């Protein structure tokens, strides 16, 4: 539920 | 006016059968490609993260490719002061979620629509730049800017536009308060409808 975003 | 008609939205993993359309689990919210939605964010207590919705796939579930908008103070830069409460970029950074990560949905408008709305709710956002994450870039580079403080149009602050330059002003740079503006039957600046409404001359 939580997202985790990568890094640019 | 000739332009193109991009054929595909995402480019990672092009492979897969697109969904047409994606429904939050217990709602009657359904995200299709071109929406716009919120994710929780991993940090507990902050605004979700706001993304738009590139395609939609799963598998044997279902996951979302996602461009990220950023907020203001989510930037390299960091919030500024002309930054509206609302204010989105939308950057070229793109990402895998799972549809699970969907909180709800919301509208990014164009900054002149989101001006134009009557009433702004907590779904209604705006985007006027986008955003390069791997440098901090902004495009456009250059934009309008206005009143003494030469600052560019911040759509939360009340202006006044003087009968003479054209220019829009913050009353409290002219000195006078906001229940003052708002009671002025003309305005005309010492120097001599919103500023998203304005064509003509930019700056860095
Ligand atoms: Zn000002
Ligand atoms: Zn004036």
């Amino acid at each position: 539920k939580a997202a985790r975003k990568s890094a640019p | 006016m000739a332009k193109t008609r991009p054929g595909v939205a995402s480019k990672i993993k092009t492979g897969r059968k697109e969904l047409d359309s994606y429904t939050i689990k217990g709602t009657n919210k359904v995200v299709r490609a071109g929406d716009c939605v919120l994710m929780r964010p991993s940090d507990a207590g902050k605004p979700p993260y706001v993304a738009r919705v590139e395609k939609i796939e799963a598998d044997a579930n279902v996951k979302v490719h996602c461009r990220w908008y950023y907020r203001p103070e989510e930037s390299l830069g960091g919030r500024r002061q002309f930054h509206g409460a609302k204010e989105l970029f939308l950057s070229d950074h793109f990402d895998v979620q799972s549809a699970h990560t969907i909180e709800g949905k919301c509208i990014v408008h164009t900054f002149k629509n989101y001006t134009r709305l009557e009433n702004v709710g907590a779904e209604d956002y705006y985007c006027r730049f986008e955003y390069k994450a791997a440098t901090g870039a902004f495009t456009p580079d250059r934009v309008a800017v206005y009143c003494k403080c030469e600052m560019p149009y911040n759509p939360d602050d009340l202006m006044v536009q003087c009968e003479g330059c054209k220019d829009w002003y913050h009353p409290a740079c002219v000195g006078m308060t906001i229940e003052e503006a708002k009671k002025l039957d003309h305005f005309v600046c010492a120097e001599c409808s919103s500023p998203a409404d304005d064509v003509k001359v930019r700056l860095s």
